[PDB]
RNA sequence: CUUUAAUGUUUGAUGUUCUAACGUUGACCCGUAAUCCGGGUUGCGGACAGUGUCUGGUGGGUAGUUUGACUGGGCGGUCUCCUCCUAAAGAGUAACGGAGGAGCACGAAGGUUGGCUAAUCCUGGUCGGACAUCAGGAGGUUAGUGCAAUGGCAUAAGCCAGCUUGACUGCGAGCGUGACGGCGCGAGCAGGUGCGAAAGCAGGUCAUAGUGAUCCGGUGGUUCUGAAUGGAAGGGCCAUC
RNA sequence: AAUCCUUGUCGGGUAAGUUCCGACUGCACGAAUGGCGUAAUGAUGGCCAGGCUGUCUCCACCCGAGACUCAGUGAAAUUGAACUCGCUGUGAGAUGCAGUGUACCCGCGGCAAGACGGAAAGACCCCGUAACCUUACUAUAGCUUGACACUGAACAU
RNA sequence: GUUUAUUAAAAACACAGCACUGUGCAAACACGAAAGUGGACGUAUACGGUGUGACGCCUCCCGGUGCCGGAAGGUUAAUU
RNA sequence: GUAACGGGGCUAAACCAUGCACCGAAGCUGCGGCAGCGACGCUUAUGCGUUGUUGGGUAGGGGAGCGUUCUGUAAGCCUG
RNA sequence: AGGACCGAACCGACUAAUGAAAAAUUAGCGGAUGACUUGUGGCUGGGGGUGAAAGGCCAAUCAAACCGGGAGAUAGCU
RNA sequence: UUUUGUAUAAUGGGUCAGCGACUUAUAUUCUGUAGCAAGGUUAACCGAAUAGGGGAGCCGAAGGGAAACCGAGUCUUAACU
RNA sequence: CCAUAGGUUAAUGAGGCGAACCGGGGGAACUGAAACAUCUAAGUACCCCGAGGAAAAGAAAUCAACCGAGAUUCCCCCAG
């Protein structure tokens, strides 16, 4: 980013935003990844064990991505509407 | 650039303000115009205050 | 050694889904009262980086 | 000397010509005065910029007693 | 409350004296065969002087640097923006080519409704004259445009008056113009307004100059964030300097 | 004048003097970054005279050391390769191109007009975002100011 | 007298002399983080610095910049 | 140094006009050869009949190779 | 008597012409009892010394010695 | 060699022989190629051991927003044709 | 005056050299920032003191996050 002596593109443009420390401990979980665990019950801990989310992860959503066939009990996790619907269809249970 | 700048503040009691210029030599009296407050979403009287 | 990121660049740009780069417009920072409101409004939203200076940005930000 | 100065060229002039199909919004002419006047389905901006208000073919024509140039849009 | 006096006690500074810190490059004694040094006695000085830490001043004594480019090198002139010409009837187009302007103004000089039409000259007319104001005419924009020039302008964009805040907030099909940063034009949609009987017009001004990226901060709003938790600070976002 | 105009003007000196000496509108002398004098001194600057002379008119001869030849020894800078002429043009100053003229091959002694000869990556000039040398900026040693410390005791205002 | 060893010997430097100025002795000043040393085993008829440069006749302006003295007021640090 | 046709020379071997010949290049054509890139169609060893066309080249881009030393293949193979 | 005079040694280096010589020669030239010259030893060190001052001299090197190191400094230049 | 341009009288080379200049490491991207493929791959280390273990991690399969958050959507805005 | 300083003996240890590594005391500049001063180079080069076969560090007035870990050192990640 040296443009002769003209003020380079980065320096021209204003800085913005801030980093969220809470974003680094959240996670997104596909529907496909609910089968990867064992026991048919999906906690954070379980996910971690199954190497789906990672050790420093306090929070995790389940997104409508891929597809779930087996019935699953999602526990202590956020779920999107679509994802939730999918889970229901599969024959699964959801709980806070 | 003798013509100084000022801010018309909303009498709705919101923070909202417009900003503008005025010639303070020729026009000593305060500027009061009926401008649209977008927080209230109504046209309110806006009174001149110091830009600071 | 690992490539170091240009930290300023990182601050100023965010990579998008198709490998683009969004950025905040210039001219909406101070000296505002004189600027027409429409212009200001236009400036507000984030803007994609152009084809010309894309390369430079990329160079600056190897880890994106 | 006292004479080095000049301004940036403004790229005025007829942008779309006779018969050119235009999308509504498109600028037909940039100009200083109303060298061309706004005719049917053409708007005149604050800087006298004539622009299509409808999708169609540009149509230059002389009209009125003063014999003024008028740009219209023919329907399409 | 204005203004002081009384009794009780409390910091600030101001010199005079002292002798015990400290000084002694005064004297004598001893280590010692020793003009160093130390110890001892003593005189003088004395809480100063002088040292450390902090602090203002002074400081080419010394150090590190900077000291623009264009330019038929220096000196002079220039550097951003607007208008015209050069520019070869789309756009664009150089020269230390030819000519001029800008670094604002205006709460009306903006919006809208209603109305109006200029310069100059001639003839007549109190003071009144080449040139005020008033009649009759010729003239036809030769005038006017807040300021340069160009292009515009009578449906006036020129001149008067009434009511007003659209010099609105969120957006924006689609175009123009730039290497980019950006700059510009914009019908329409939502909300809420003003003028009008209404159709409508209004997101500043006849248009084109009146301007300055980022960083760093400042002010107001905003629970977006808040490093164990609750807050806060700081940060973000919107407005603005 | 250790004064641009300027070889100022007048006088002296010379047949003739932009210099020299003496005098009379200081471009821009001047009083201890001294003014004006000054005997003596000077490998000091300028000018004039006597003497002297090959300095010169204008060179001549002679004596030695080299140069030349023979024998012995034996360097150097330079060097793209050379079968290495003149002229007029051309190409921006021609041994090498064009046209033309001249010229048998090879030494030796001489001369220096050219080979933009040799020598030193121009010293001038400019450029490029080194070095040393003020009231530029920023610091700073030093000097200086106060506050606290080492630092205590009385008494008065 | 001195001077650019190796293109400059001079009108340059020095000089005796002159003047200003500092310095009271643990002197000013200089070399030294300091101890110390020079100044000087000197003491204002001495020592340092600056300029001028034998001898003779001489030698207005304090507004500017320095230095010296003053301290009434304004402004002004650490500290509080 | 002729030195302002390249020279000789020229009264046309100059100039104008019309015409028909010829010379004249690495242009075009002829014959032979190599290579690139496309078309179609073979029926294949992933290239072949062919068939068009292209092939000056600095900076530079792309493609395909030669050779050198060393390791394996190699206690192999060549070599008094 | 004398930073007195003329003049050898000795110290110098004004003019001249000319590798044996990385500053000499020959012919002349200045000082030559002094602020002279010279032998031996000593001391002063690099932003430092020393300097009758020329930016002179400090080992044929000086507007900041030499040696080694940072170091393959950097070189939008050849 | 450098140049708009060099027989140039612009640079460099007296000749020969030898040596003399785009490397290496680690990151990152794109191309080819091989593996496996919604998966791919392990690092240190253990293991006398180029095996095998080791999946700590990394990249990918989801994005939008400054962020909370939402999520095949999301941000914008009171709300979007 | 006693004492102490000092003095003479005796015993024990030290001293100096050595590649790198190690801990501590001091500590540049070129360079980069396309200039330059904060910054960088870099606590590098260098100088000095001390030690050991290794040194240093080390047994939480440490992290963590309402769950827990359990001295130091070193390697790969975390992460440019």
């Amino acid at each position: 980013g040296f443009e002769g002596g003209q003020m380079p593109l980065y320096r021209r443009l204003p800085k913005f935003g801030f980093t969220s420390r809470k974003a680094a401990i959240t996670a997104e979980i596909r529907l496909s990844d609910l089968a990867k665990v064992e026991g048919g019950v999906v906690d954070l801990n379980t996910l971690k064990a199954a190497n789906i989310i990672g050790i420093q992860i306090e929070f995790a959503k389940v997104i409508l991505a891929g597809e779930v066939t087996t019935p699953v009990t999602v526990r202590g996790l956020r779920v999107t509407k679509g994802a939730r619907a999918a889970i229901e269809a599969a024959g699964g249970k959801i709980e806070e | 650039g003798i013509r100084e700048k000022i801010k018309l503040v909303s009498s709705a009691g919101t923070g909202h303000f417009y900003t503008t210029t005025k010639n303070k030599r020729t026009k000593p009296e305060k500027l009061e115009l009926k401008k649209f407050d977008p927080v209230v979403r109504q046209h309110v009287i806006y009174k001149e205050a110091k830009i600071k | 050694p690992k490539i170091k990121t240009v930290r300023g660049a990182a601050k100023r740009f965010k990579k998008t889904g198709k490998g683009g780069f969004k950025h905040k417009h210039a001219n909406l920072r101070h000296i505002l009262t004189k600027k027409a409101t429409k212009r200001k409004r236009h400036l507000r939203p984030k803007a994609m980086v152009s084809k010309g200076d894309l390369g430079l940005v990329i160079a600056c930000l190897p880890y994106a | 000397t006292r004479n080095g100065r000049d301004s940036e060229a403004k790229r005025l002039g007829v942008k779309r010509f006779g018969g050119e199909s235009v999308l509504a919004g498109s600028i037909i002419v940039r100009q200083r005065g109303t060298k061309f006047h706004a005719g049917a389905n053409v708007g005149c901006g604050r800087d006298h910029t004539l622009f299509a208000k409808a999708d169609g073919k540009v149509k230059f024509e002389v009209k009125g007693p003063k014999n003024r140039k008028f740009i219209s849009i023919e329907a399409e």
